């Protein structure tokens, strides 16, 4: 029967149950130097 | 186990926008004394709200914490909100839209915005891996078993 | 009292970055309902802090409020902090170093860090007006009818 | 304050915005079998075009090469544009403004746009330290005064 | 060539990255003088690259040729690549997966990359509607009078 | 205090002055209209 009260909102989604905490794909991209071969500007 | 009754439906993106930003470096002038890869712990959150009939707005919140050793490195967080419009679907077909499909739209923006605040702190990149919100939505309720979209053909 | 340019002073731009960032749009979906004419309120603040032997981090608090009366469009804040190892100058020039020159170094980067958040929130661009901290201080000091151009030297 | 002298300069921010953005990563899948030790070759340019009377656009170009040799990480150029009112100064003083000051305003925006592009190509983010040819004249030319003292309290 | 109907297949998202980006605003302050919403021409292209056995990259070229009146508004192109572990599936089912589903995964990231560059150029926020290439491909099989040529090759 | 202190960083700055707004041309942009159709195939 048409229960005109439920409507098109029977679920909210207020979680995102992400129990698999990571950083990225297993490969270390966190490595870069050779910035300013000289010193600072005085 | 699926029972996701396929329909022609109608979808629309009204507006995508960053609602909120946080970037806290409490150890900002202390962080150069920390030489390793930062131990980063991400958190994924959603807060939804219905604006109107057929029109809702779900907010995808991504939190980031980082620390080297036993002491903080940097903190960052973004909230990507989005106004969306739906027709045709209902029940599980509706729950799947705001539960998976809409976080999939919002995630690239929330993701890259964190890494763009990383640029501002002058330290190595922190870009988030692609999270399967869809598979996660299934893991929330084990297996898809819903059914719906009934022919109420009256005249 | 002028020609006493001795090699006492030492200043280096060690690091310029955001210690803290904030963008809050509590009326982010609600901005569609309002009129697009908020009041551009610019907030300025400067601080210094000795990290090491005559090494002080100067933080610039820029805050951009956009509100048409009580109805807030959005809010921006960027603590653009920079480490500067300064000494060898006293009094007027010391106060003018950390209070005028240093936030004026931070101000282009603070401006940008605001402007970029604003555009992500689907709001019209906000450009910070250049405040001549250095020139206006020396103006008011006694050079209210004075002019000091710079000799364009190669090296 | 008798503002009869052009040392202040009537400068105004009309609009800041990227004309051009570009990113290239030929060896983008090679990053897995590429060692993260490329030498960052920075390159810079600035241009000017008179749009109207006292209205000068400045195009600050930044080009970042990142390569170990032929095994290239990426190439990334951002041509930042900015509509600026440059009034009160002329010729060689104007050449200092659109050649150093105005592109230094544009450089934070170009920097962040490049570093976002680095993260999009998923390379190691690196933020280029400030270089002020504009402020170098202020660093050179010392004023006169030095002795401050006297503050405490009025109450 | 093979039909391939089996779900025991493996399919994982390894890494999303922009192999190429472009944003060209040729008459950038000129179209700013035009108060109107620019007409968006949507151009779409695809590519693919074998990186290993059962490991395939796919590139999605999302291109936006925007123009207001007789003149350009802004140009954009993002060759948004992404690696996928495609195992258990080959033939026409690979031509489907790598040519429909895998570009569909890349499309949120393509849109976002364009959105950011457009907001950096201070043009109105660009949100292309989600296109499921898979459903179009289902109908394509029964819509062949003859012929059939394609191209997928990128480095 | 009432006798000797005098900070390294006092900075009176009792001359605070800046314009405020700089926006003049209010181009109707925000979110691009005339983009795509009302198709959006699922």
């Amino acid at each position: 029967d048409k229960a005109f009260q439920d409507k098109l909102y029977p679920f909210t989604w207020d979680a995102v149950r992400y129990n698999g905490k990571l950083i990225a794909y297993p490969i270390a991209v966190e490595a870069l130097s050779l910035i300013y071969n000289k010193d600072l500007l005085p | 186990m699926s029972e996701q009754n396929n329909t022609e439906m109608t979808f629309q993106i009204q507006r995508i926008y960053t609602k909120d930003i946080s970037f806290e470096a409490p150890n900002a002038p202390h962080v150069f004394q920390k030489d390793w890869q930062p131990e980063v712990k991400l958190d994924l959150d959603t807060a939804s709200s219905q604006l109107a009939d057929d029109v809702y707005e779900v907010v995808l919140r991504v939190t980031v914490t980082a620390s080297l050793g036993e002491e903080t490195a940097f903190l960052c967080e973004v909230q990507q909100g989005g106004i969306f419009s739906i027709a045709g679907i209902e029940g599980t077909q509706m729950a799947h839209c705001l539960g998976a499909y809409c976080p999939n739209i919002l995630f690239p923006y929330a993701r890259e915005c964190i890494t763009s605040m990383v640029s501002r702190g002058t330290f190595p990149q922190l870009n988030l891996a692609p999270v399967n919100f869809d598979a996660l939505f299934m893991n929330y309720l084990q297996q898809q078993a819903g059914e719906g979209t009934e022919e109420h053909q009256d005249a």
